[PDB]
């Protein structure tokens, strides 16, 4: 369980029912600003969690569409994190204003208990690594908020693999799984290994 | 890792952010600016239609109960303002939403009044000089001012030190941002204060102590040949 796990797949077609329940979901979707808005809406996000948190990266019109999916999926937006983008000197690196930041909506669902609310603050200041990479500070914040719990990232890239996380994304290296219960249902649901 | 540091030391990550000519634009704005006008008015009991002409810009800063942590307006109250009744067919809005449910309900308002959101401007509050809502997962250190367009330079970040308790004032930088957009000269500030009155703006609010607004006098500043000035050019 604890070490990094991942699955090369198309999140549209994966039966995510086989993965079980998670304390935290994160998603960095390819908004059409690609999955059409209907595909985004019909993602089977609701089966992934019963109680816990969703982190959902938004930009442009996805700031409104993502709120829609968030409520659609059964969540209540309770926070919004912004990542202020800097360089190595900590200086700051949408046809109206230049864009200094990325937004990530925080959704709650059910009534999660035993989480460390208030440990971090809703602003991240961190250097832009490769383009489209997200700052690793978000994993630190997520861990302090729900230590040692199951987590899943949707539309993650190979560098996103992290202990306690299963990472789903189409540019990953195959299927790498270790939690026995997941291993089971995957062989049951996918006995021949295609999807 | 500035998030680990804040956990360790109480210094919010923003504390460690560092930091042509223009300037001509600022004097073009300042020369174009109409005299300041201001009107005390209880906006709840006020037919907003008495404010003519239609405005090129509206800056809306209702007093949310969240601003008093240590009369407040609910988003129930705000949503029922007939802002579309005083907005020019092509016009902009800048709505201060705070950091709670206003980020959602403020977007409802914009849509209800006919705008679409084109920018999300964040006021990031440093606490260099002094290192929670029940629903809050995180410590809240910023405020959002949403920009809306209806009809057909600068960053989206305001960084200042957090103001002392009970000080509800928003950074004066929002005005520079707005005025550098050069959206016209009919500028309305709802829930403004004596402290916010500004050349080039009409300020309406319940706590104003004085008023000088006259509809015909106000309308006189935009009669021909001045009807379509961006506010960023020479006197016609
Ligand atoms: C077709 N159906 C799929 C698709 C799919 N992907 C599509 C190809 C790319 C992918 O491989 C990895 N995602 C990204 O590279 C990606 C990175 C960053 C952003 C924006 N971002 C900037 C960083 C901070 C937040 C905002 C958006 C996307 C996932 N995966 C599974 N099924």
């Amino acid at each position: 369980l604890f070490p990094p796990q991942w699955i090369c797949c198309d999140i549209r077609y994966l039966d995510v029912s086989i993965l079980g329940k998670f304390a935290v979901v994160m998603a960095d979707p390819p908004w059409d600003i690609t999955l059409t808005d209907d595909e985004m809406r019909r993602l089977n996000i609701p089966v992934l969690q019963d109680d816990g948190f969703l982190f959902l990266w938004v930009t442009g019109r996805a700031m409104e569409l993502g709120r829609e999916c968030l409520n659609l999926w059964g969540y209540e937006r309770v926070d919004e994190i912004i990542w202020v983008k800097t360089n190595q000197l900590q200086r700051i690196i949408g046809h109206w204003l230049n864009h200094g930041k990325e937004h990530c909506l925080v959704g709650v669902k059910g009534n999660p208990q035993g989480f460390n609310q208030g440990l971090d603050c809703d602003v991240i200041v961190a250097e832009v690594r490769s383009t489209s990479h997200k700052p690793d500070e978000i994993y630190g914040m997520i861990e302090r908020l729900s230590p040692g719990t199951r987590k899943i990232e949707l539309f993650g890239r190979p560098h996103n693999v992290q202990p306690n996380w299963i990472t789903l994304g189409n540019q990953l290296d195959g299927i790498h799984l270790l939690d026995p219960d997941v291993v089971a249902r995957f062989k049951q649901r996918y006995p021949d290994g295609i999807i | 890792d500035y998030c680990q540091h804040f956990v360790d030391t109480g210094h919010r990550p923003q504390n460690f952010i560092r930091d042509e000519l223009i300037r001509l634009k600022d004097e073009l704005i300042a020369k174009s600016n109409t005299p300041p006008m201001y009107l005390q008015a209880d906006i709840e009991a006020f037919d907003i239609r008495e404010l003519t002409p239609k405005f090129d810009v509206i800056l809306l800063e209702p007093p949310l109960e969240e601003y008093y942590r240590e009369k407040c307006w609910t988003w129930d109250d705000i949503m029922k303002l007939e802002i579309d009744e005083i907005a020019a067919p092509r016009s902009f809005i800048f709505l201060w939403c705070g950091s709670g449910e206003g980020l959602d309900l403020g977007r409802v308002c914009l849509r209800k009044w006919g705008y679409r959101r084109c920018e999300d401007i964040c006021w990031i509050k440093t606490n260099k000089n002094n290192p929670l809502d029940p629903k809050a997962v995180f410590q809240r250190t910023k405020e959002h001012c949403l920009m809306g367009i209806k009809g057909t330079v600068d960053i989206d970040l305001i960084i200042t030190e957090e103001p002392e308790i009970g000080n509800i004032e928003k950074p004066v930088e929002i005005f520079h941002i707005i005025e550098h957009f050069c959206l016209g000269r009919r500028r309305l500030h709802l829930f403004g204060r004596d402290s916010t009155i500004r050349p080039g703006w009409l300020t309406v609010g319940p706590t104003l102590t004085n008023s000088n607004y006259n509809a015909e006098t106000y309308a006189s500043y935009f009669s021909a040949p001045n009807s379509y000035l961006t506010g960023c050019t020479e006197e016609i």
